[PDB]
């Protein structure tokens, strides 16, 4: 049988052109450990080969290698080319004869056996902004103070980078509202100065508890440099714990020197929510030490024991309980009850 | 013929330039080098105090103080180590690649207890990375207070200092550059000395000067605070550390509000020597399988200094929840002291770690409640391992727990199944679905549950990956109840009833086969269906229903394979149901009756729905149901 | 007062030990160093031949030959470079950290064209990693043939060689150790010289001696074969390389049977200088998103030598299919020449690469046919990018194509939708499902398709991730048709009909609400349903049906969140369907008739099925259907 010209392709077969049909010759060298892959190619080619189409005598071709050669069915997606159904081997077989491992004659390699655990991805549902989520429902003060602590951590992490997010309102903020999972809050500015953003987040905190913020209603919502003419503070409902009332009272205060920065407010919220109600927290009785910081962390889990349904609470505990300093914590545990005592 | 021998010498300028610029990746390393050298001097003077304590009369305490001064851009590192003499100063700090520590150690006796950090001889000159001029003032016994000063210009000046008496100690004074003045504040200093050199056997005390002076109201006149608070307990011998100290070590090492769950503390004493400490957390990290670029939380230490983290070949991927440290006393170390020379060593460490933590899991399984907590929180990792590695799979299998038909409400291991297996039973029947309740009432398990056999409920997507490679357990083979060729140990009159039902319904299956054409590849009389008209089942080879659904819904999937690996359905009918008998009457009466055609189409649709498959176009089924409703109501 | 200045000197022995052992990770590096130094000598002698060609009369050709000899364990690297004199030999190979190449380059004029590899001064001594004794024989003009021998013992010998005349050249003779005799054969040599130093401007010729001598039948008496076959075309200027040469370069760089798809060849000339070449393959790799530990196929070259691969910060993850090289003329390089000093540089490279390849994609989108192939094969990567990065999302959006109701059979971009949007239409209605056919006939799109509006078919799981962050496109907002609060631009009599239908069916919805209790949170009259009795819809905030199904079927999922993020259903009825009217008659007639209870239960089941939700326990629905069938047949 005549054939065409010699070219190399794929490094696993020859390519001629017979008399026109293409004889994709197959050259197997059974002296190397890759010949097992090459016998796999011997099997995976000739998918439509007839069962009785072999033309190699048994005295020259080993029946054990060619008995399951003829394929009943096989997808064979990778390689497209094909050869006719025959094989040639020297009567006294070539050097480094096939070992005849007699391995798994009746077995079929299940095509598509190779599967893979693909890369895992995360989903963050951002359905609404803060204003809509608080106009449809208003949660209880626990996770409300939790969301305020999230906002305070965010606004601290922002300005500590140098830039001043002066414009911060109910609409700029986005809420990753999990359907029944507690809503995680994120800061953004899709809608286009120190402690001013803290004033804004204090007004928004007054808003979150379901009460209209008078600094948003009548005006002066841009920044407090335009000093409001009330010169008082609006009365949040008494249902809120007086701790966060004192917090939002001091944060949006007139004086710019007394306003506690975002870090002291964040970790005083850490103390109030997570660190249980202890006389050490009050009357500034805790002597601040890193040991007492780890003791407070040891007091932090008792906020999971009763509040564990909130995935947000465990998330924040994993995220922010590590990042808190001794100095700001001392200032927080000082202020929290140098107000509350009012001595 | 004529042979002129010589001896290598070096060009000093370019050598110093190379040492400064081309060795270390990040400039923050310099702190680790100075701290380690100071600790080396500290243990040096400690060792000699054993023989004679009078040499300690200069200074009792052994500590390291850092005094950053922002006014002059000077970061001072002062200690009370052994110090240097003049000639020692010249020979050590002048001669590049010479380390007095190595000389002192080799000159020491054979059986000694010191473990000094460095021996290379170039670590000090790294200080230049962030300084223009370096000044070393040191006073050591047998010599007076001398002053070193160099600008890395190839020259250094040694002058007898006339400052204040320092006693036996050594202080290094750096003059930082404006580009690197960031290291002056305390935040980066804390972060560095906690990342590297946290486990140093001597107290490190920062000396910030944050005095407010706001007028009695002044606070923090001078702040002395320790940083290396927690001692390295893994150095201590086990059987003495109670289960408590591990708790504080866990809380300090990783910020956490709760104790650990279990601890494994072991050590290897071969030619490759290292000790290890392994913690299994009580809470699974929320972002664990979320790829945080943090592959392994295992930290690698060499002589109590940090080396490398998140080098995945340390521990296999599925064991990433494990948190702990591994410390070796000596290893081949790249010059920058940030990676090993031959990574082959990491493989042995990996094997030892995996076998030890598997033993740990095995011992943990001895308790029920603790294990339940562990499994419930980390079961996915075990199945991942079963899917990935192929040499501990045999030992990984026992760990698995499962819901069974006879289990009740609590999970149970495969060994319990094997013990409760009947004498003639020779397989382990498992059924994979999407929820326990739906699986428990499925159509496939009816005959089994009636016969008394037990079945396994696999109700999470991660299952299929595990079971498809876990094809056998302790001589008994796993068989899925939703496979075509399902057989159960029955009697012979059962076979006679089956063959007579075949010879009775052999025409009806052909009749239903010409209808439903190319929707199902075969329709035969069932042997596993009781109190259900008909159920569909996939072929023996290929994807099952739930597997195909899972990897069709899997993101980042390859479309060609999804078309390639599609299941071949096979419908099965219950010859005992009244519906089937009446349908056979109607079929044998009228070969083709439209009523039969639509009825069997609807039956196949409902069977496909219940079998776990997802219907192709549910609108047609909904329209058929709506037509049935309108017919029933008279519209 | 008295100041004794000095000057650093070095301890040679430990310095050499450090250079040998502690610098390079894998011993195979040594070949790259010798080859680069030989190429440096080659371009050295090339430069000087420009002024006078007589200095080239010694040897015309410029090549590098490797002659491994297994009989004597000698790997010889012989070239025809410039060579050295005796004094040059001593000063360069004897003095550590001195590099004659840097001296020659700086001594050269300012505007010259040479780009030599190394300037540090220690690369040569790396040969010791795999040799006990090194012998360098070199003959250079103005001097005779000299020989250098060293065993890294702190001594070197220089003797006038009396061997064969080599002409102007230099040959290095290594004596390997038995542990490293593997490098003698040709396979590892080929693999190394192709991995590193493949793009060297001079021919490298292996000299294996595989003569069979099997007796005329002898073959391969002596084998001279080149290895650096393909020239680096990126060095050449664009607008001269035709679209062909890129093909051969692609085939050679990466073994492939087919040409590339598109090529981007650009260059940056700022203070950070580098050229780049980017190929987009014609076939998507099958194992692409399969994590092969190969994150980026982009190779980083410095002066035409390999540096690093698979360092993910080079290119973002979703652009991993891009294959190509990036070559810089100068960069801060770690001493081992395997990583950069400050990784900040990689960020700028990443930004430039991403903006350039996005411009490439934009230009590719100009040709519809080509784009169609490219988008069909790599669409998943674009959506991944849209999901991950948040600064090119605006520019990545245009690239997306989609099936629409009015599209027909071919995909279409969002700009086409925006152009075909009506005047009063103010949103972009999209519907996500699992297959085009089922979505096209769904119940939600009926009223829309009737009104004439267009809708978008998203039929792959990767969609949801993209759309949930792609909340807006060019002033127009994306709205899902399977959300609760869906509104369409209608007239006022439409509103009157709607409110009168509400005032007619306001009791029936309560009646159906007390039934189906805690299965659906609300039941109201619909405004989007025509020719369908009832459909269910999820709340405005929370997962939609397909999203919940997808991330329920997603492996490695966190169970707590799956319980947390569950959709809140809302049933909607069509007040025009005859079934609804008759049901209202029956309800207003008998407050509580069971016929009505079971009927509405079944209706809700079918609606839940068609709406895309997966039924909880399909066995109950199947039993209801079987009861209906048995009733219809008279059983
Ligand atoms: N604080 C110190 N007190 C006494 N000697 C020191 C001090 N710091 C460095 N040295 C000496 O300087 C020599 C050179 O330091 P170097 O070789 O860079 O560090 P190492 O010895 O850890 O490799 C060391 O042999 C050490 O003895
Ligand atoms: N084949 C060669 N022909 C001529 N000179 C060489 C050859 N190989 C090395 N050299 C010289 O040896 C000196 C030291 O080499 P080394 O510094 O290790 O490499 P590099 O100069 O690339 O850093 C170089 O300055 C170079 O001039």
């Amino acid at each position: 049988y005549l054939i065409g010209q010699s070219i190399g392709k794929g490094c696993s077969a020859a390519v001629y052109e017979a008399t026109p049909l293409a004889i994709k010759m197959m050259w197997n060298i059974s002296a190397g450990s890759s010949s097992e892959a090459i016998l796999n190619t011997m099997s995976q080619e000739l998918v439509p080969a007839s069962r009785v189409a072999l033309a190699g005598e048994y005295g020259a071709v080993t029946y054990r290698k060619s008995k399951r050669g003829p394929k009943q069915l096989a997808p064979h997606p990778n390689i497209i080319r094909v050869l006719r159904a025959f094989t040639s081997s020297v009567p006294l077989l070539p050097g480094a004869l096939v070992d005849y491992p007699d391995v798994l004659p009746s077995r079929l390699h299940p095509e598509g056996l190779g599967h893979g655990r693909t890369l895992f991805l995360v989903m963050k549902n951002y359905p609404c902004t803060l204003r809509q989520y608080l106009c449809v429902n208003t949660p209880s003060p626990r996770l409300a103070a939790m969301m305020l602590l999230q906002l305070l951590e965010g606004v601290d992490h922002l300005v500590q980078q140098g830039i001043a997010h002066r414009d911060l309102k109910s609409d700029n903020i986005l809420v990753e509202l999990d359907p029944d999972g507690c809503p995680w809050l994120v800061i953004a500015d899709f809608g286009c100065y120190s402690k001013a953003d803290a004033w804004a987040v204090g007004a928004i905190a007054y808003e979150i508890f379901g009460l209209v913020n008078p600094f948003y209603g009548q005006g002066k919502a841009h920044l407090e440099s335009r000093s409001y003419q009330e010169a008082q503070l609006p009365a949040l409902p008494e249902s809120v714990p007086p701790d966060v009332r004192q917090l939002v009272r001091a944060l949006l205060q007139r004086e710019a020197s007394k306003r506690p920065s975002a870090r002291v407010a964040a970790n005083v919220l850490h103390l109030s929510l997570w660190g249980e109600h202890i006389l050490a927290l009050k009357n500034l009785k805790l002597d601040k030490m890193v040991g007492w910081l780890l003791q407070q962390s040891a007091a932090t889990l008792l906020a999971n024991r009763l509040t564990e349904k909130c995935c947000v609470e465990t998330k924040m505990k994993m995220l922010f309980l590590a990042n808190l300093e001794c100095e700001t914590l001392c200032q927080a545990a000082l202020l929290l009850c140098s107000w509350r005592a009012a001595l | 013929e004529e042979v002129e021998t010589f001896a290598f010498q070096a060009e000093i300028a370019q050598l110093m330039s190379l040492i400064i610029n081309t060795f270390y990746s990040n400039k923050e390393i310099f702190l680790r080098e100075l701290i380690s050298n100071s600790s080396d001097a500290l243990d040096k003077i400690r060792y000699e105090s054993l023989t004679d304590p009078s040499k300690l009369d200069s200074g009792k305490e052994l500590h390291i103080n850092l005094i950053p001064n922002k006014q002059d851009r000077t970061l001072t590192i002062v200690d009370t180590g052994i110090g240097m003499t003049k000639a020692d100063l010249i020979n050590n700090l002048g001669t590049i690649a010479k380390s007095g520590t190595k000389a002192f150690m080799e000159a020491l006796q054979a059986g000694a207890d010191i473990s000094m950090i460095g021996q290379f001889g170039v670590g000090f000159y790294s200080a230049y990375l962030v300084a223009e001029k370096v000044t070393v003032i040191t006073k050591h016994n047998d010599d007076e207070q001398y002053a070193w000063e160099s600008s890395a210009g190839g020259s250094f000046t040694v002058r007898t200092d006339t400052g204040e008496p320092m006693g036996r100690g050594t202080k290094v004074i750096l003059h930082l550059k404006e580009d690197q003045t960031e290291y002056l504040e305390e935040r980066r200093i804390k972060e560095i000395v906690k990342k590297h050199s946290q486990f140093i056997g001597y107290p490190i005390t920062l000396f910030v000067e944050k005095e407010r002076d706001k007028e009695k109201i002044k606070e923090k006149y001078i702040d002395q605070e320790e940083l290396n608070k927690t001692k390295p307990i893994w150095t201590r011998n086990p059987d003495d550390i109670t289960n408590e100290e591990y708790g504080e070590f866990y809380k300090s090492l990783t910020n956490d509000w709760e104790d650990h769950l279990a601890v494994k503390h072991f050590s290897v004493e071969g030619q490759l020597e290292f000790r290890a400490l392994l913690f299994v957390p009580r809470r699974a990290p929320f972002d664990l399988f979320e790829n945080r670029k943090k592959k392994n939380n295992i930290k690698l230490y060499v002589r109590r200094v940090f080396i490398m983290d998140n080098c995945e070949e340390l521990i296999p991927e599925y064991l990433n929840f494990i948190r702990g440290v591994v410390d070796s006393e000596d290893l081949p170390l790249n010059i920058s002291r940030e990676m090993l020379q031959q990574s082959k060593i990491l493989k042995v460490i990996r094997k030892n770690l995996v076998k030890k933590c598997l033993e740990l899991f095995t011992e943990l399984a001895e308790d029920k409640e603790n294990y339940k907590k562990f499994y419930e929180q980390f079961s996915k990792n075990i199945k991942l391992g079963i899917h990935e590695d192929s040499q501990n799979r045999k030992k990984l299998s026992e760990l698995l727990r499962y819901y069974t038909s006879a289990s009740g409400d609590e999970m149970v291991s495969l060994k319990d199944y094997c013990t409760r297996m009947k004498e003639n039973q020779k397989h382990i029947y498992y059924i994979t679905g999407e929820t326990k309740d739906q699986v428990a009432n499925s159509a496939f398990v009816e005959r089994l549950r009636k016969h008394g056999l037990e079945v396994i409920y696999m109700i999470e997507p991660i299952d299929e990956y595990c079971v498809q490679q876990l094809k056998e357990f302790e001589g008994k083979t796993l068989v899925s109840v939703t496979k075509e060729g399902l057989e159960l140990p029955e009697d012979e009159e059962e076979k006679k009833k089956q063959e007579e039902k075949k010879t009775k319904f052999e025409n009806l299956c052909k009749i239903m086969k010409d209808i439903l054409e190319k929707k199902v590849e075969k329709v035969v009389v069932s042997n596993r269906l009781v109190t259900s008209p008909c159920c569909i089942v996939t072929s023996t080879y290929g994807w099952t229903a739930n597997m195909e659904r899972i990897m069709k819904a899997q993101a980042l999937r390859d479309n060609s394979t999804m078309g390639y690996m599609a299941a071949k359905k096979h419908l099965e009918i219950n010859p005992d149901h009244s519906i089937i008998e009446t349908l056979r009457q109607k079929a044998e009466a009228d070969k083709n009756d439209k009523s039969v055609k639509d009825l069997v189409i609807l039956l196949y649709e409902t069977a496909l729905l219940s079998s776990g498959f997802s219907l192709e176009d549910p609108q047609t089924h909904a329209n058929r149901i709506y037509r049935m409703i309108k017919l029933g109501l008279g519209i």
